[PDB]
């Protein structure tokens, strides 16, 4: 009694954070497999998508 | 009438034209900065 947003997203446990992917946003994020060639230091940091 | 002080053959001393300041200090001089298009690949050299 008291809740107030419920919802639907990927299990934080068969994704594990350990191996594989990441989430803290509702997005899944893994680190490092199409990185942007030739650009800045704060850019790929959406590729990571 | 009227003629040119050249051409006439005699030294004489007449008059020019000058101005007041030290004209080539302001304190300042053009200062224009210029920002980089973002990385390389993206840009366009196909203008012909």
């Amino acid at each position: 009694y008291g809740a107030a947003v419920v919802n639907i997203d990927l299990n934080r446990d068969f994704f594990d954070t350990a191996t594989g992917i990441d989430l803290t946003k509702g997005i899944p994020l893994v680190q490092d497999l199409l990185v942007p060639i030739g650009v800045t230091a704060g850019a790929e940091q959406s590729a990571e998508y | 009438v009227g003629i040119p002080k050249l051409e006439v053959d005699h030294i004489s001393f007449s008059n020019v034209v000058s101005m007041m300041t030290a004209n080539i200090r302001t304190g300042d001089d053009m200062a224009v900065e210029r920002v980089n298009p973002d990385d390389v690949r993206a840009i366009n050299i196909r203008n012909a």
